[PDB]
């Protein structure tokens, strides 16, 4: 039977960041569509991207560093085939911003901190390998910390709703995940925002936490309609929030009144029923 | 078992040149899948093997974009689109649909 | 991924020898892997291969019944011992690591894919066996 | 009813850390009983000690610092109260080691490395205080990183199976978890290890993967008859590599021929069956 | 945990006013908050509460049908308007928490626990509404 | 609803001496869960109530293990094993089971 975790979402954790869940919400008028690869699993469990299936591997990139560039591995030692997706499973997902990464080794101490621009034409994480910028030669695992403002362009304010550019020019085929965008009928994404360390109120948005995540992968729903109507139940009273639905590509989206930023992050999304991609929503409230 | 001819057992060509390495498999190395099962490796002269190309046409980590995969079903062709330096060496066609994996005598790729 | 092998010697005809091939890198536990011979002068010819439980072992049809492979998952090492040698069997061994594609689903979506695929992304360098008198 | 996660142990994370996991092994033979924190649910789902539902939660602390003394929170911002169990949840669980902690805020830049010796009278977490140990004013969010010897007492090498002293002296109630012992029988206990970064090879072992902790707290299995018998199959043909026994307090004990150690972590433990706590083992192998 | 009260002013008696608790450190969206006061010289006295879903509002009986409690989850904030007011609500307002439990296992763990319980571990500083002509 | 009394209105103590502030509920405070749903709060002169006790005994964050809460029904008493110069001020019994959360008139505990 197909199911969603029976846990809070305060006790979640986002999906393309290793961190707590605090809010749920909208997109800004301007974005339509968005292009996540962490956070992408089909509600039949089939993993797109870049989006592990726990939470020990989002945001983390392990490799071994020749001084020059980080030839990236899977987190497991083993080495990187463009196969599998645009970049090694975890990689990070924040398009408009910079990252920066904790490096830790095993079998020796002294974390190191690694600072990644995502826009230069060396950070091809396609073809398995970004730049050092600094970090020493060896073997590392990173996780992704806190977040800034992108260097370039310069002026450009932090827009966590991009993916960075993944490298894998014009012939190859990107195995990027494919867009996802408001089913329309006035229905508009809804995004679990997570407060992101950096300088500024950074909300990251993902399609699903990553306990939901880990819970369709293990469960490997067989059924799916054209959509799951969900709602968001307050697990003290037990009165309905606000009804969501969940197409089978791995997104929720609701009709806002004016919602969903409205909406505690104390409740659980209750599986309800298989609907229809056609089926209406109350407006949130 | 499966056996691996190649062709020719010497290519010749002068660096930046596309090169065309021929294998052609006894049984059809087409899988249910849609995917080739053949590998080609590069065992350089005084290295231990490596994976160029994987499934028919798929490239393993480190490959350059000028080594291809082509063909299908019992014939398949390693293209090498601007033959360096670096890729002088014997060229193996393997067998990876089934136990014991065999691979082919080799061609023995050397440059003008 | 490093497979590092040792234990090549002269083994009379007849005799026994016993290769080690040590991982460092990876999780050992999780990977399935090979040993192929090339004689010298000859192409590359696959001996045998491990999966990662070591309950599956599969032997060339020239070394069947005089090769054991076995593994030990705890000290990560890989195993060949060798009985009954034959001047044939004068080769470098090497132990190669077969390809592993991340987990991206299970069981249902991963029986479509080819993960199976045989192919062996990792070497290593190999140890030379000389059968001789 | 009860069911595990179906993933691979290899794609899983530790419960005492955010790791992936490396291996399946026992204890030391001068360890019989193991008084972990974190990584305690038992197969009903109750979480106890410092356990955290999502892997978002362990190994993270979060609080003000006053310069001399880190006033811990819990991670959600709230206070703590030595209320619900030894420390706040999530709170690191690594005894026989000093911890290193990458500390970030919200709203600000600037990682920071926190250096935590457990042993001295002023790491008191059951109080709500810990050392600040040069952390400077202001509220943060760290997360463990690396592990490395105790500097009390100096010359002892990392024991891992230990627990750090929670303070709490004599007359209150201290919530820790109670012990879990071999339940006699042959039979010794099983630990998940997965690499800690360290100068050292630290395998730190877990009771349960945390993703089973979740499984288990979403679901919470009504029914828990003496034990759960489990096998360990590997995937990818189907083959029963040794079975195990899932205590009600939640962990797995097995009995080795000379094994554990010698399972692979490609596999899924497949809850098997209910027996009874007598119930006989084979080897594993 | 900091919760910031403004908005308290001298009011004509039967006139109105508005008290915002904005809160920051925590998840706003996920706290049971309670709005009390304290008249000058008196004791303190509990005027309304509202639960994080600001569906179920609690109301004293000397300004139930009078004050109206509601929250914006978005910005963070808790509303107590005042209408028709009478020189008996001359008082400090202070919005409080009530205490919280960590998750800690679902709610056939937490139902026999006693997290309700009414208690409020955090305030803030109150404004100071002053009914008079 | 419930009335909570305390006594007494005032109690003058010496520092570092046991002090008991009793409280009585008109119904009783005894939850079937066990526990006693009421609280002790301290407003000190000049300052918002902050929460002391819960739940019949038990201390909130940064309470120090001189307050104590003993008794259980309908009456209720604070301790202070050791009085401070930090302890002076208004302590309120709040019984927290029901709505509308009634205090009581506090005790002034003041110092000799």
């Amino acid at each position: 039977p197909f199911t969603l975790p029976n846990l809070p979402l305060s006790s979640l954790s986002n999906s393309r960041a290793p961190l707590p869940i605090s809010s749920i919400g909208i997109s800004p008028d301007n974005v339509q569509s968005v292009q996540f690869q962490n956070g992408r699993c089909t509600l039949d469990g089939r993993l797109v991207g870049t989006t592990p299936v726990s939470l020990s591997h989002v945001a983390k990139i392990r490799g071994t560093s020749n001084g020059t560039v980080i030839n990236l591995t899977e987190l497991d030692g083993t080495p990187f085939h463009p196969f599998e997706g645009p970049a090694p499973i975890g990689f990070p997902d924040l398009g408009g911003c910079d990252w920066h990464i904790n490096m830790t080794q095993f079998g020796h101490s002294s974390q190191t901190q690694y600072d990644v621009d995502t826009t230069p034409d060396t950070f091809v994480p396609h073809l398995g390998s970004i730049q050092a910028n600094g970090i020493g030669s060896g073997n590392y695992v990173g996780v992704l910390s806190w977040i800034s403002p992108p260097s370039h362009p310069s002026g450009s304010q932090v827009d966590l709703w991009k993916i960075p550019n993944y490298g894998s020019s014009i012939t190859e085929a990107t195995h990027l995940a494919p867009s996802v965008y408001p089913p329309g009928f006035g229905e508009v994404l809804v995004f679990f925002m997570s407060k992101m360390p950096g300088p500024g109120a950074y909300n990251l948005p993902c399609l699903l936490p990553q306990e939901y995540i880990s819970h369709l992968a293990s469960e490997q729903a067989p059924t799916v309609g054209e959509a799951a109507l969900l709602h968001y139940v307050d697990p003290d009273t037990g009165r309905n929030l606000g009804e969501f639905k969940a197409y089978p590509d791995g997104f929720l989206t609701c009709v806002p009144n004016g919602g969903p930023q409205q909406l505690p992050i104390n409740g659980v999304f209750v599986f309800v029923s298989w609907v229809s991609r056609f089926y209406q929503l109350k407006p949130v409230g | 078992d499966i056996v691996m001819s190649q062709s020719p057992v010497s290519l010749p060509v002068t660096p930046g040149e596309p090169a065309s390495i021929s294998c052609r498999s006894s049984q059809s190395l087409l899988h249910s899948n849609g995917y080739n099962y053949v590998d080609w490796y590069l065992q350089k002269p005084g290295q231990s093997p490596q994976l160029l190309l994987y499934l028919g046409s798929n490239r393993a980590a480190g490959v350059p974009d000028r080594f291809s995969g082509s063909g299908s079903g019992t014939d398949f062709t390693l293209k090498i689109s601007r033959v360096e330096a670096e890729d002088v060496g014997v060229y193996y066609c393997m067998q990876a649909l089934q136990t014991p994996y065999t691979f082919g005598q080799g061609t023995k790729l050397d440059i003008k | 991924v490093q497979l590092l092998e040792s234990g090549g010697a002269l083994v009379h005809p007849g005799g026994s020898l016993r290769l080690s091939c040590a991982a460092s890198g990876f999780t050992f536990s999780s990977s399935s892997f090979s040993w192929v011979r090339q004689a010298p002068g000859k192409g590359l010819e696959w001996v045998s291969g491990i999966n990662p439980s070591g309950h599956d072992t599969y032997y060339a049809d020239s070394v069947k019944g005089r090769f054991t492979i076995s593994r030990d998952n705890s000290k990560d090492t890989l195993f060949l011992e060798m009985n009954s040698l034959r001047a044939e069997d004068t080769a470098q061994y090497y132990c190669a690591k077969k390809i592993d594609f991340p987990f991206r689903g299970g069981r249902r979506y991963s029986d479509s894919r080819p993960y199976n695929t045989g192919s062996l992304d990792s070497w290593g360098q190999g140890t030379l066996v000389t059968v001789s008198s």
